[PDB]
DNA sequence: CCCCGGGGCCCCCCCGGC
DNA sequence: TTTTTTCGGGGGGGCCCCGGGG
């Protein structure tokens, strides 16, 4: 079949700021800016799939109305954003003459700005300062640290947080009512639990479950979305008896096709974020995990190495 | 044409006069005095230093943290004295070729716009090279060209940067008059903040201003931006929202090496409650703020603390030994990372082995001042001496039977008794004999001097050589220069 | 390239249609359902080597486009340059342009995407998002830790399990029918045991076993043939070595190990691995025994991986097992 | 020098033919048979299809016993062809089960022989039938004018939109610095029947194409004085340059309208 | 398309004018009044000033209802102008308070029209009033001779010194690799009045100039066959190229003594 | 026959985890 | 209160030289 069904993440992409769930204070501030005007230079940072690009695009659209095509310059990682681009194309756009309503300005949307080089960011400083009377800059990124401090000083920082389960449930129920999707409470709970606050992941998983099995229940959802292996690793590391940990390693991870490198990296991350355990014990476990990781990187990616790592961790925890 | 209500406050309330700039009054006055006496220094060829000592520098270098007002201060001092400004920034191309083409021709050229506009100094150029820190590159980046121009220029030159303590700024070590801009005090900025709040018609508590200034870390521009964004919706900045505003606008600033070392070696963060507040992820991120120097600082400063995390029955020396062992393991991991395999995925592990774990084993209160790593200079000195040893060894290859290490450990102590001791004992009469030995091994006077520096401990030749009468050394030099000598490596 | 019979069995038996992919019924059924109703999302196939990921995606491409799929899909792998410039130009042009031949959607297959740099993966995000209406992406991977979270968020994940026993048996039966070969039940059991869920190993070992027979038309492949061609220890050898280690003195154990190894030139690594597998089923009273066994045997394996003295390593294995089991008494 | 022997009386014609599409594709399969040579290639981005045909009337002599497929890298072939003078005949030679192709430049007047060998490559490409389609609009115009228009419009945007309406052909480009639009109308001059613009329209069309691909395509103007453009909605655009015996065709897919 | 309509009979003239000084300045303000077009620009180094005047007589047609200003990036303008044929009539079209200008290339022998739109730039610069100054020395020489002299002396030194004295013009380019000296003697030829070197000399002058600015200036040699040079003791040197109805002037600030 | 535009190498400079 | 090692990738400056126009 040569036909394609439009993904719901695109079919139901919010078109106004009112349709964005979560981060109520930030969305309210953006709505106030849009209604009033005089948008300042801004940087929006957050985790994947929470509504940063959506928020920026909605703000630009509602601010510029019919002048969106002429007054918005969008550049992302898929485009060229080198020093030459910043020095010529962005500067030309900033210097461009364009009559706008009394309190509107041209907008440069640098999406995924954390991937820009230091030279381009340095070049942007004087362009931002000189033409602030007609152009304003909006950055969207996952890691705000990558933005050089001089740019951060000129921008307003609007940090986004993970969406709560309530907002995810609300959006999922809205989409279900729109699409007439048969569902059960356990299915939605499983979808939300596996999404981990990522709206895009939740919507994609729901659509995949509906396409593959129709009924959105726990069984079908788990048949589509696998159990997060980080939780399996956390269970493995916190097991009381070494036999239980070895059984988990052999049955839930090794026989499921997970590579040793993935297992060791996940173990390192989970041990790092294991606040329940004392810091010194975590440091010892991290040392052992690093030894095993180096051994695996040298090419000995066997199950015996992982079993030995588990045994050493068990000895440490005793 | 542009309505004043559509302008950013940082533009609306920009300092229009040198007396309107808050803070760093001393540096501003120093820059004003230096630029006002540039002609007087020129008449003296920049030789007679003045009362302030700013008479031997033909170019000023303003540096400080972001947002203090360096650019505005430089521009205002330029205009007040009547000069014409030729400003460049990272938005322009400033490579070797472009620098040699555009700005090189303006360092001694009259200003046509200055001629047409018309003070006695309105036809001259004050070149302001802003954002020199952004001049990415080495020899071709133009940084070296600007350093050279700071040594040769017929008109005043001003360079503005942020991090002067950067390797790329080394060519400017001593070429310019340094001028520091520091985090302005809260009192200086409070008047302007109150004025802006009054004009913008929103409630600002005078006490809250101090917390706001602390949040931005002395960044006036960021303070005004925060004020604008807060007043957008919340026009009542009371004491019930100080924490929320401060936490929403806390700039994420990468700590500097000394600050990283001080924070990592503090014993509070390694306590149960301190660890709960400052987590292990936070410590790893602190390492990642500067992963090239953090391990070096930890290694340098992990023996100069009073620990507060010692275990019952553990002494300071045992904790130090454990930290040293983990530092060695971290060094091995680092060797693994920077190899042909490029195993950068082990970088987090290194963070734990090189910095976090040893620091946690000796964390406490600093017993002194945080010192910069001494390994870099020692490594450079070792490389220099190894190059000298290689040169000496390959000069004497035809006569000896050994490797360079064998030459250092065995041959040189005996060479000393035939090269230096006879001068100390016989005096001038030891000249010819010494040269004879120098001829048998293709040794040059430079080789003699280099050899005389390798010795350590009880056989250091510095004072001994310095004590030789000048007549003997002069005779040695003259006799060496007045005769033909053999050559070993006759490259053609 | 004369005929299909001049190809190695791994390539000669590559599945051509989804119906020939075995051991992945869940994934195959789900993807077939997606394709039938035109509801194909962006796909990620994560799995260990030789499970059928590339075969499955190529078969899906054939199912969608037909015999001329090669000119209707954009396939890139580790052997090709996939830098940021390639993503910006070639992938972007393919994703934003109509098909030359048909009027259907466009498929991009980034095989071995875990070898792609972070910059290219980041550049791919907006390409994937912007052209979803007419383009779909398929990513294939063995190591998920090399994939950026942003890319993972945009794809629906399917895990290819290690091939179950039954799929391997059925594929072996097909191969035996095609090649006119006889396989004994014990030989099949040993082949499945040594495969570890990888079809390529099964096919290579079977081809070697066929080459090892004097008269393949009538001669049958037995477990002895499998062990000889693969040069692997027999279960009896492992059991005898373990019994000698656990029940005899040092001299007898050393002599038994040396004799067993020298009889067929076995490798110490294979003996260690087989003994570890056997010991994994032992019910041990004390956990310290298992801890010491695992740690010491892992150390010996790591040392062997770098070379060293074989005799010292074998004596180390014997001593480690003896010392570890000394703790079971009390 | 037994199976395939094909002599170009002028060695420059083959060089021009190769140069017409060497920047579009790299690996090309040449199928030589009794009635001449054919070739089909697809660009790496799979957006452009190049189809070349040369009949036996284009050779001074031509002999092929059985069909032969020669896989070549066009860069190496262009390098070899650049080593031949314009006054030398060029013979292509191939044998049974060939691993190489021989290019022989002969200058009888100077009695100069220059023989080169190019190793063949195994390309698994099956000639895909370019099924004929009843296009909505078909026009023909001098190649030089089309090249000039394409080059001028490529300076403004990376996409060029062609609109065919009753008695009008419009090329439009929109970019960061500005926009441009060139409008032409069918015009016939009996005095000089080489500058004429001919159009036959059945349904108006509007299609956008990448500028880089058009820039690559216009490089075939050195082969013919005229270019024929066939456009139809829901089908690739065909750009044909006619040779003495054969032709060079470019099938370019339009950009998705979304 | 009502406010400003300026029809050049030949599109080549405007392209030549732009190419004359597009390599010295980048963003230029063209003010169109009821008399013609005036443009003033200053290079990045603020050392060279470019003045351009085109009168109403230089157009096939000209109609400007109200005075207008247009800020243009010369790079984009040249890019557009290269799209016109030699035998094409050019039309610059603008409306009230324009955000863009329309360049129309029209052909009469062939019924083909090419319309381009150029986006205008917002340029904030101060118009310097260049009052007339009685220069000490006036010189008129063929453009080719001056261009050759400048290009010959440029590669020797980054700076060129012109000394005008009684019946003598000396160009010296002493540098690092070597030195160069070229002496021109005023003379008049009736057979070829377009080759004469004319010098009106009042006070001796010795001025040093940057070589790159002379290299940029010589690019205007195409516009005018003969270039004029007006020099003073310290005032900027004026290099003028005449145009059928108008002129292109370069004011260059001399190097300080 | 000579000058100018623009493709292609060549050389050097900086990053690298979550 | 100052300043190091290696592949591979990516970027950016610098020529070089073929081609095409005049
Ligand atoms: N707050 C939200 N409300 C409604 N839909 C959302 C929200 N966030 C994400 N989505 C949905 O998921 C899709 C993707 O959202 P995005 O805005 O692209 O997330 P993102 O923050 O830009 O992810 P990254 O950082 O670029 S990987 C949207 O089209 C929406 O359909
Ligand atoms: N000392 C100051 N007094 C008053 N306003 C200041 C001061 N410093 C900064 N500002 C405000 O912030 C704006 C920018 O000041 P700048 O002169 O650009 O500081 P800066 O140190 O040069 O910033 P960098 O180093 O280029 S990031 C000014 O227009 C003022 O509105
Ligand atoms: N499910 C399967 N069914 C039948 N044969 C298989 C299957 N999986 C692998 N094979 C066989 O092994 C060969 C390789 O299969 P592939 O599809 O290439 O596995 P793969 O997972 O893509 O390998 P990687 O990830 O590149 S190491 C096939 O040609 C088949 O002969
Ligand atoms: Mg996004
Ligand atoms: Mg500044
Ligand atoms: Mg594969």
């Amino acid at each position: 079949t040569l036909s394609l069904q439009l993904p719901w993440v695109e079919k139901y992409r919010p078109q106004v700021l009112s349709d964005i769930v979560g981060n109520k204070e930030t969305i309210d501030r953006l709505q106030q800016i849009a209604k009033d005007g005089n948008m300042p230079h801004m940087i929006i940072s957050g985790m994947p799939g929470i509504g940063k690009t959506t928020s920026v695009h909605c703000l630009a659209h509602e601010l510029l109305g019919r002048s969106y095509a002429d007054g918005v310059l969008e550049l992302n990682a898929s485009d060229d954003r080198g020093i030459d681009v910043v020095r010529n194309q962005i500067k030309h756009f900033a210097q461009k003459k364009l009559h706008l309503p009394p309190g509107k300005h041209k907008i440069v949307i640098l999406d995924e700005a954390d991937s820009m080089t230091a030279g381009a960011q340095q070049a942007l400083r004087r362009t931002m300062e000189l033409y602030s009377n007609s152009t304003r800059f909006a950055f969207a990124c996952n890691q705000s640290n990558k933005i050089i401090e001089p740019l951060q000083s000129r921008c307003a920082i609007l940090r986004y947080s993970k969406l709560s389960d309530e907002d995810v449930l609300k959006r999922l129920l809205q989409i279900i009512k729109l699409e007439d999707v048969k569902y059960t409470n356990d299915g939605l709970e499983a979808i939300i639990f596996t999404a981990e606050g990522d709206m895009r992941q939740a919507i994609n998983n729901l659509q995949s479950t509906v396409a593959g099995h129709g009924l959105v229940n726990a069984d079908n959802v788990f048949k589509i979305v696998d159990s997060p292996h980080p939780l399996i690793v956390k269970k493995m590391l916190l097991a009381s008896n070494l036999e239980d940990s070895i059984q988990i390693l052999r049955t839930d991870l090794w026989k499921k096709g997970y590579s040793s490198i993935d297992i060791v990296t996940t173990s390192f991350r989970v041990t790092k974020n294991l606040a329940q355990v004392k810091e010194s014990v975590r440091l010892e476990m991290i040392k052992e995990i690093g030894l095993t990781h180096m051994r695996i990187l040298e090419g000995v990616g066997t199950y015996l190495q992982l079993a030995s790592m588990l045994a050493k961790i068990h000895k440490l925890n005793n | 044409v542009v309505r004043e209500e559509d302008k950013l406050w940082t533009v609306k309330y920009a300092p229009t006069n040198l007396q309107q700039v808050c803070g760093n009054k001393g540096s501003v006055m120093k820059l004003k005095n230096w630029l006002a006496n540039w002609e007087n220094s020129k008449k003296n060829s920049f030789k007679h230093a003045g009362k302030d000592g700013s008479g031997v520098f033909r170019a000023a270098m303003l540096y400080g943290p972001p947002g203090i007002g360096k650019t505005t201060a430089a521009h205002l001092v330029a205009q007040e004295l009547g000069y014409d400004i030729l400003e460049q920034n990272a938005s322009d191309v400033r490579s070797k070729t472009l620098l040699n083409a555009g700005v090189k021709n303006a360092l001694d050229n009259m200003s046509v716009v200055g001629y047409f506009k018309h003070n006695l100094n309105g036809k001259h150029f004050v070149i302001i090279m802003d954002e020199v820190d952004g001049m990415s590159g080495g020899d071709r980046g133009g940084v070296g060209q600007l350093a050279q121009f700071c040594r040769k220029t017929s008109t005043p030159l001003i360079l503005i940067c942020n991090e002067r303590n950067l390797p790329k700024m080394r060519p400017f070590d001593r070429v310019c008059l340094d001028i520091q801009f520091r985090r302005p005090d809260a009192n200086s900025i409070k008047s302007r903040l109150m004025t802006i709040a009054i004009r913008e018609k929103f409630k600002l508590d005078p006490n809250v201003i101090d917390r706001l200034i602390q949040t931005t870390r002395g960044d006036i521009r960021q303070v005004i931006n925060l004020l604008s964004t807060i007043s957008t919706t919340t026009k009542t900045i009371n004491h019930e929202n100080i924490n929320e505003i401060s936490k929403a606008w806390e700039k994420n600033i990468a700590l500097k090496p000394f600050d990283i070392a001080h924070k990592m070696l503090d014993g509070q963060i390694y306590s149960d409650i301190g660890s709960r507040n400052f987590t292990l992820n936070d410590k790893i991120a602190l390492y990642f703020d500067d992963f090239d120097f953090t391990p070096l600082m930890i290694q340098e400063n992990y023996l100069s603390t009073r620990p507060s995390v010692l275990k019952p029955g553990q002494s300071h020396l045992e904790a130090v030994a454990e930290a040293a062992n983990c530092i060695s393991l971290g060094d091995i991991v680092e060797k693994k990372i920077r190899s042909s395999e490029q195993l950068w995925s082990l970088l987090p592990l290194h963070a734990v082995l090189s910095s976090v774990y040893p620091a946690s084993k000796v964390a406490g209160h600093m017993a002194g001042r945080i010192n910069f790593t001494a390994w870099l200079g020692q490594n450079s000195k070792s490389a220099k001496y190894y190059r000298l040893l290689q040169e000496i060894h390959y000069h004497t290859r035809l006569g000896t039977s050994t490797d360079k290490i064998g030459l250092r450990l065995d041959y040189l102590p005996t060479f000393r008794k035939r090269l230096l001791d006879p001068f100390l004992k016989q005096g001038a009469d030891a000249i010819s004999s010494v040269i004879e030995v120098m001829d048998d091994y293709y040794l040059t006077k430079e080789d003699w001097d280099s050899i005389m520096e390798f010795f350590v401990g009880p056989d250091v030749t510095t004072a001994i050589i310095k004590k030789i009468p000048a007549t003997v050394k002069s005779g040695f030099t003259r006799k060496y220069n007045s005769m033909t000598h053999p050559v070993a490596i006759y490259r053609t | 390239k004369r005929s299909k019979e001049n190809l190695p069995w791994v390539e000669k038996y590559r599945p051509e249609t989804l119906d020939e992919v075995y051991g992945q019924n869940e994934v195959i059924t789900t993807v077939r359902k997606f394709v039938d109703e035109g509801k194909l999302p962006h796909l990620l196939f994560y799995g260990p080597p030789g499970t059928g990921k590339t075969s499955t995606i190529v078969a899906l491409a054939r199912e969608i486009y037909g015999k001329n799929y090669s000119n209707m899909v954009l396939e890139l792998n580790a052997s090709d340059d996939r830098g940021i410039d390639v993503v910006r130009n070639q992938i972007k042009d393919f994703a934003s342009t109509r098909q030359i031949f048909s009027k259907g959607f466009k498929l991009i297959i980034l095989d071995e995407a875990d070898a792609m740099t972070n910059a290219a993966q980041n550049a791919l995000r907006r390409v994937i998002e912007r052209y979803t209406k007419n383009t779909r992406f398929c990513v294939l991977a063995n190591y998920a830790h090399k994939l950026t979270p942003a890319l993972l968020s945009r794809c629906t994940r399917f895990r290819f399990q290690p091939l179950p026993q039954e799929a391997i048996e059925r594929r072996i039966a097909n191969v035996l029918v095609h090649e006119k070969l006889k396989l004994s039940p014990n030989a099949e059991k040993a082949l499945i045991e040594l495969s570890n869920g990888d079809m390529r190993r099964v096919l290579n070992v079977l081809q070697s076993c066929k080459a090892t027979l004097d008269n393949p038309d009538e001669d049958e492949i037995s477990d002895d043939v499998i062990y000889e061609c693969c040069g692997a220890p027999r279960p009896s050898d492992l059991k005898a070595v373990l019994k000698s280690i656990l029940e005899d003195d040092w001299g007898t154990a050393h002599y038994t190990l040396n004799k067993v190894r020298s009889a067929k030139g076995l490798a110490l690594i294979d003996l260690i691995e087989g003994i570890v597998k056997i010991l994994e089923d032992y019910e041990l009273q004390n956990e310290e025994t298992r801890v010491h066994l695992l740690t010491k045997l892992a150390d010996i394996e790591y040392s062997i991986s770098k070379g060293g003295n074989d005799q010292i390593q074998g004596s180390a294995v014997i001593g480690a097992i003896k010392a570890s089991f000394e703790n079971e008494t009390k | 020098a037994s199976m395939l022997e094909a002599k170009f009386e002028e060695a420059s014609l083959f060089k021009r033919i190769i140069d017409g599409f060497k920047d579009c594709v790299q690996l090309v399969n040449f199928q030589c048979k009794e009635d001449g040579i054919i070739a089909q290639a697809v660009d790496d981005s799979r957006v452009l299809l190049v189809s070349l045909e040369i009949g036996v009337e284009a050779f001074q002599e031509y002999r092929c016993d059985h069909p032969v497929t020669l896989g070549m890298d066009l860069t190496s072939l262009s390098k070899i062809l650049r080593c031949g003078n314009n006054t030398d005949t060029l013979t292509l030679i191939a044998d049974n089960t060939p691993d190489s192709i021989i290019l022989l430049f002969e200058d009888t007047k100077k009695d100069r022989i220059a023989e080169y060998s190019l190793k063949l490559m195994d390309i698994d490409a099956d000639f895909l039938k370019i099924e004929e389609l009843q296009y909505d609009s078909t026009l023909s115009l001098p190649s030089s004018e089309f090249s000039k228009i394409v080059r001028d419009l490529s300076q403004l945007s990376d996409s060029i939109n062609i609109m065919i309406t009753k008695e009008t052909i419009k090329f439009v480009a929109d970019g960061d610095i500005g926009s441009g639009s060139v409008i032409i109308k069918p015009f016939v001059d009996m005095e000089h029947p080489e500058t004429s613009i001919k159009l036959e329209m059945d349904q108006p069309v509007d299609l956008t194409f990448g500028a880089k691909y058009l820039l690559d395509i216009i490089k075939g103007s050195s082969l013919s004085d005229r270019v024929g453009i066939r456009l139809s909605s829901e089908a690739p655009a065909l750009f044909q340059f006619d040779l003495k015996s054969g032709f060079l065709q470019f099938f370019l897919a339009p950009k998705f309208n979304d």
